[PDB]
């Protein structure tokens, strides 16, 4: 089972910069595509029927020689060596997160400092 | 007269545009409120999309192998199958033929 | 038609000598082989050039994105 933060599609639309929206639209697409993908690629693929093979054969224990070998063959989980993500994220939060948060809240206060002013 | 009609209409000018200054500014404050609300959760999503691309490409990629080594097994037993029944058929023709030449001897 | 009946023998008779006869198929002639082959040769072109009498190699593909 996948964990899958959730995500809501219209604000991700509107995050995006206009010289960027080549990015997020692929970005988009290959999410729809890789869902629809997983909904009928199955988890495991069918067993097989060995005894009808070992039923139907002629080569001696090549049946028990391969249905042993299927079992307890464990195929590797392909490593995750793919979030650089995490880090490209982190990196703008010192850009968006702190940099504009900061000085969007100074001129907030300035205003309302302005708006001080005026009540007066 | 005249000393406050100016003066007056100078008066009210100016809390008019006080009153529009204080409406353009209080819009501002609104405005940057909302870039932030947005940067705030907002950007996330982006990393998020990324990092559940991620996560399924190498779900579909894990499957993929399953099926894989299913398909080329399986394909491998079959092999065996479809080779015995062309012998069989091979041999039976054969026989029927045998039968024939010999009976219409 | 009661006269035609006896032909049904005729016919077993020669499946017996057929059946009972054990050094390959009955009657070779160098062509049975070369059918044979020919026909084991167009299985390779469906089922892939390994060899079947083994269990498969596996190297997995890395993952790929668009």
């Amino acid at each position: 089972k996948l964990a899958l933060k959730t995500i809501d599609w219209v604000a991700f639309g509107e995050i995006i910069p206009r010289n960027q929206k080549a990015v997020a639209n692929s970005l988009k697409s290959w999410n729809e595509t890789l869902t629809s993908r997983l909904a009928t690629l199955p988890e495991k693929p069918p067993a097989i029927d060995w005894a009808y093979y070992k039923a139907n054969v002629a080569k001696a224990g090549l049946v028990d020689d391969f249905e042993k070998k299927f079992n307890a063959l464990k195929v590797p989980i392909p490593e995750d060596k793919y979030t650089a993500q995490v880090d490209a994220e982190e990196k703008e939060d010192v850009k968006s997160c702190a940099e504009f948060l900061t000085q969007s809240k100074t001129r907030i206060q300035e205003y309302e400092k302005e708006l001080e002013k005026m009540r007066n | 007269g005249e000393f406050a009609d100016k003066l007056n209409e100078q008066k009210i000018a100016q809390l008019e545009e006080v009153k529009q200054a204080s409406i353009k500014q209080i819009q501002d404050a609104i405005d940057m409120e909302k870039s932030q609300q947005a940067l705030v959760q907002k950007r996330h999503y982006l990393f998020d999309v990324q990092r559940n691309n991620i996560a399924m490409a190498l779900e579909v990629t894990y499957r993929e192998r399953l099926h894989r080594v299913y398909r080329e097994v399986k394909n491998r037993l079959d092999y065996h199958i479809s080779v015995q029944n062309m012998m069989r058929q091979k041999e039976q023709e054969h026989m029927i033929n045998w039968v024939e030449k010999r009976v219409v001897q | 038609l009661d006269p035609v009946q006896k032909l049904f023998v005729d016919k077993i008779r020669e499946y017996r000598t057929k059946r009972q006869t054990s050094g390959g198929p009955v009657d070779a002639g160098p062509e049975y082989q070369q059918d044979l082959d020919r026909e084991l040769f167009k299985l390779k072109q469906m089922y892939g050039k390994a060899d079947m009498n083994t269990f498969p190699n596996f190297t997995f593909e890395d993952p790929k994105f668009e």
